[PDB]
């Protein structure tokens, strides 16, 4: 258990190193294999259900792994130019992530400001 | 005598039990009639239920979008080994991240209608053997 919580760490770590730098693309991939973040539908809510039964010590962390996923999904997602483009998903992501943060605003620090990054 | 050994012989000994599982098919085992455990009622079979649905992903929109105008023909398939799905509208083609979903391949090259697409391993020697695998695609007039 503690070596897991210890990788856990290590990964939000190297996230963070991408993040920003550049690699809007890989930190999307890397948040992802986290697998705290719901990615997929709307299987926010079992990210509910599992949030509570979260360390203490991720249970703090959470704040900055959403904001930094509606970041990269928002410069990512910047409206292109003039073909595959499938801005659907990163936008469904979007999504499903401020569901998450609107179930658990109370046990958050209390930043729901991920609106503010979220529209344009 | 001495514990390792014994040990070592109790392992290989139900290895090989193991091995020797019977065959999974035989007439003589439903000869008369299959043992069935069958609910048609989900989650009716409690305890055992063989498979359950962990996740539903939908089609990213960023996707669909691509694919609203079709006139002709539409299709679409999973690629069971690139874990990646395709859809064919007209023309185009599109594959798209199980896992992620917003990352998606868009295909400009082909200029007619895609009758079908395949996924095929590499021939053992020709110059692209060492690619994983290989894509087929046949329109009306080319296979590419």
């Amino acid at each position: 258990f503690v070596d897991s919580t210890f990788y856990l760490l290590l990964d939000l770590i190297t996230f963070f190193d991408e993040y920003h730098s550049g690699h809007i693309d890989r930190a999307f991939d890397i948040i992802e294999r986290l697998k705290l973040v719901p990615l997929n539908q709307e299987s926010v809510e079992e990210r509910v259900a599992a949030f509570r039964n979260f360390s203490d010590e991720i249970r703090h962390n959470l704040s900055e792994v959403l904001l930094a996923t509606m970041n990269i999904l928002f410069t990512q997602f910047k409206r292109l130019k003039g073909i595959e483009d499938r801005d659907s998903q990163l936008r469904s992501q979007a999504r499903t992530l401020i569901t998450f943060a609107g179930m658990i605003p109370y046990r958050t620090s209390g930043d729901t400001n991920a609106r503010l990054v979220q529209m344009e | 005598q001495e514990a390792l050994e014994n040990a070592g012989r109790l392992i290989d000994r139900q290895l090989q039990e193991d091995r020797m599982y019977p065959d999974l098919s035989e007439l003589l085992m439903v000869s008369s009639g299959m043992d069935m455990d069958y609910p048609l009622q989900l989650l009716s079979v409690p305890n055992l239920p063989e498979i359950s649905s962990i996740r539903r992903v939908p089609l990213p929109p960023e996707l669909v979008e691509q694919f609203g105008h079709m006139q002709c023909n539409c299709m679409m398939g999973v690629f069971p080994p690139i874990s990646r799905a395709w859809l064919t509208i007209d023309s185009d083609i599109f594959m798209w991240n199980y896992e992620d979903g917003g990352d998606l391949a868009y295909f400009d090259g082909l200029s007619e209608t895609i009758l079908a697409v395949g996924l095929v391993k590499p021939k053992a020697g020709i110059f692209q053997p060492h690619v994983r695998h290989l894509l087929v695609l046949a329109t009306p007039v080319d296979i590419v």
